[PDB]
């Protein structure tokens, strides 16, 4: 309740963010974590989860900061990226999903995540 | 222990055939808990999809589905997301709650239930809602209005011919109405998961609606009846059910929507419906807004 009142103090979300939990700050909790075979494709986004055994499925709204702290997402289509699908985190980043998706990137020719899973 | 790797307990023939009167449920695991690898109402939600999985459900191309009381304290939603995970890809979410938050449905309306406009007819009814007031326990456990009203009213007019409801009940939180409109439906039980099964929650089941009774309730009764089941039906906590999930998701069985006249239905429409084969209701675009009440 703290860090998301911090994210509306600000013009920029997601670096305040990110500096936050860079300097200490407990990331964002109550991210929905699915339970799901891990024998997915283990790309970035999917309509289905798709973790792989290296991987946790999160609901997308969950991980989603403009979502998480109801304010405007910053994609020019203003529909929200992670909302309504389904998204994999590498196991060893599970404790701060919403840091995760705001520092990384799918590859937008292989939909993998860059530098995870992203083999261009 | 195979019962601990079913996703849960349905209520029996054997107790609602029963006439006694209605005793206070007292549960030997009373308000346990188990470890959960992820929220408890993650694996709550998907042991009620499991079992709905053994349910003769209508699933539909477009299937239309209504979530209320989908959210929570934590201001997110997670049995939305179980269902997003179970259902098909083109399945509308629609879900509902008295305060915000944040979810993976298509349409999120924020207010009172009694806010939601259904412009159409809906192929699933999802209800976790629950009152505060309820722990206000005194004087007799009669049947409740709250939310059961507008329920009710939605079964009568909002849910298309073989579209199914679950609809969450406890102890002290039920409706003699709504367990007497289970005998609108082709079958009906009640479901208590295996992961709160330390708890007097039930998921009221109603699988394919007739629109016509067939079945005589007297839903007082039923509802002693279903006290009695608890008291007398060892449950122990587990989720061994969710260790295999290679098969959670809902089949895709591409069931037909038809558009029938009252008169035009006979009795191979009724055995369509009551088999899972078959829905009748529009199939125009869904409308659910929230309404402006006085
Ligand atoms: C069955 N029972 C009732 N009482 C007495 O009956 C009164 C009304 O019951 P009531 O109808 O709430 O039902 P229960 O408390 O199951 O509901 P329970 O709370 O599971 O669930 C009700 C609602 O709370 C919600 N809820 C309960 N725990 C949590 C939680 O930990 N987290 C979240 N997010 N929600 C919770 C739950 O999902 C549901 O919406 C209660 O105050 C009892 O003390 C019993 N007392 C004893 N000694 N032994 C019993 O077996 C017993
Ligand atoms: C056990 S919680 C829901 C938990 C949620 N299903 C999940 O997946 O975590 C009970 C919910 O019922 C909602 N509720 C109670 N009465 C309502 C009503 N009349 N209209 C809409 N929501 C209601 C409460 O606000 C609360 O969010
Ligand atoms: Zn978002
Ligand atoms: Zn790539």
């Amino acid at each position: 309740s703290s860090v998301l009142s911090l994210v509306n103090f600000t013009v920029d979300p997601q670096k305040a963010y990110l500096d936050f939990v860079n300097a200490g700050g407990a990331p964002l909790t109550n991210c929905v974590k699915m339970l799901t075979p891990k024998t997915g494709t283990g790309i970035a986004i999917s309509v289905k989860p798709e973790s792989t055994a290296d991987q946790e499925t999160y609901g997308g709204a969950s991980v989603c900061l403009y979502c998480r702290a109801h304010i405007e997402h910053p994609d020019v289509s203003g529909v929200c990226k992670y909302k309504g699908k389904f998204v994999q985190i590498p196991a060893q980043c599970v404790r701060d999903p919403v840091g995760f998706c705001l520092s990384n990137t799918p590859c937008n020719v292989c939909q993998y995540w860059i530098g995870y899973g992203c083999n261009c | 222990a195979s019962a601990d790797w079913k996703p849960g307990h349905a209520m029996p023939s054997l107790f609602k055939v029963q006439n006694v009167n209605l005793e206070r449920c007292e549960l030997a695991n009373y308000k346990q808990s188990i470890p959960m690898p992820v929220h408890m109402n993650i694996a709550k939600y998907m042991q009620l999809c499991q079992y709905l999985n053994t349910c003769t459900l209508a699933v539909p191309a477009n299937m239309r589905v209504i979530h209320f009381g989908a959210g929570s304290d934590k201001g997110i939603a997670p049995g939305t997301s179980v269902l997003r995970q179970w259902l098909p890809t083109d399945a509308i979410i629609i879900d509902n709650d008295l305060n915000e938050f944040v979810s993976d449905a298509d349409i999120t309306l924020f207010g009172d239930c009694v806010t939601v406009r259904v412009g159409q007819q809906v192929d699933l009814v999802i209800s976790d809602m629950y009152d505060p007031t309820t722990k206000n326990v005194t004087g007799s456990n009669e049947s409740k209005a709250l939310f059961f009203t507008y329920l009710c009213n939605l079964i009568n007019n909002n849910l298309a011919l073989g579209g199914s409801v679950a609809i969450k009940i406890t102890e002290h939180s039920w409706s003699v109405e709504l367990y007497e409109l289970m005998g609108k439906f082709a079958w009906w039980t009640v479901f208590c998961t295996n992961a709160n099964a330390s708890s007097s929650e039930g998921f009221l089941l109603g699988i394919n609606y007739l629109g016509t009774i067939k079945e005589n309730i007297d839903g007082g009764a039923m509802h002693a009846n279903y006290i009695f089941w608890r008291n007398s039906t060892p449950m122990n906590l587990s989720t061994y059910s969710l260790f295999d999930l290679s098969k959670f998701q809902l089949k895709l069985k591409g069931t037909p929507v038809l558009q029938l006249k009252e008169s035009q239905i006979n009795e191979l429409v009724i055995s369509l419906l009551s088999q899972g084969k078959l829905l009748i209701r529009d199939n125009d675009t869904l409308s659910v807004s929230t309404d402006v009440l006085v």
